[PDB]
């Protein structure tokens, strides 16, 4: 019980005397700028990359669709050959091609989707830093009040 | 909800005997202060000021 | 900050516009769900724009 | 089925035991907050006494 005791005394005791130490408002919302800003270059970044990746998606996407031209234009020339193989593996090429597109189509709106939210949100967090920075302003403001009553000893 | 020593609970039935005893020690204070004729005289003046 | 706030404003402004064009182009191509989407896009960003 | 019945059960209980947790920290915040008021009124008092 005693050790207890005493270790509740010692955390309370250190960490009042550390926060004290690191509460500086001006080096606290620095380093807190900092972060975030960083986090939205990070951000901007990584919706560039995400856009760029949908756009190699999409090259291939779009490659698929002409190989399903070819392959259709092939079915069309097998029919003209009069061979039953070539026709049956063209069908069989341009189905699971077609899925393929679908299925990727399907994730390229899903990923069209979250880039768009990622673009909304990366929006609103440039808000948000300029609101934080307006709060910085009122507060030099009121710190100009306090330097007004210090002019009046002056005078 | 036991009430049992623990670290939040520990700190809280300190925090409000303090809290308890330093209210009864101003209000100690206080009645000594306010045994005195002058302060419920104030008190009687203020009323009937009020009231006009 | 401001001038750039107002930039970003901006965009959104024409970003709905943009939208609006969609909208109508949607109407002509009889899909549903273009719409629908354009409607609910040009109310969060006319929100956005507003609490800008 | 048997097991997310269990899961979910779980889950429900703790969700409504973090909220009373969660109703619990903020009554304490307020406590706190009321308590640092009554604390500061005991200096100006003892200022007041002083003089």
């Amino acid at each position: 019980m005693g050790l207890f005791d005493r270790i509740k005394r010692v955390v309370s005791s250190n960490l009042n005397d550390l926060v004290n130490k690191a509460e500086d408002p001006e080096k606290m919302l620095e380093q807190a700028i900092l972060e975030m800003q960083e986090d939205l270059v990070q951000l901007r970044q990584g919706v560039a990359q995400a856009i760029a990746a949908q756009k190699r998606s999409e090259k291939q996407y779009n490659d698929a669709q002409n190989e399903i031209n070819k392959w259709q234009r092939n079915a069309q020339l097998a029919l003209q050959k009069g061979d039953e193989n070539l026709a049956r593996q063209a069908l069989e090429r341009k189905k699971t091609y077609t899925d393929t597109s679908a299925a990727l189509k399907a994730s390229l709106d899903t990923q069209s989707t979250q880039v768009e939210t990622l673009k909304r949100n990366l929006i609103q967090l440039e808000s948000k830093i300029s609101e934080a920075k307006t709060k910085k302003e009122m507060l030099k403001a009121r710190i100009t009040t306090a330097k007004a009553q210090e002019q009046l000893q002056g005078m | 909800v036991r009430g049992m020593n623990t670290s939040s609970a520990m700190s809280a039935f300190e925090r409000m005997e303090e809290k308890v005893l330093m209210q009864e020690s101003r209000a100690q204070a206080l009645g000594e202060l306010a045994g005195a004729d002058l302060e419920t005289q104030f008190a009687q003046l203020e009323g009937g000021s009020d009231v006009d």
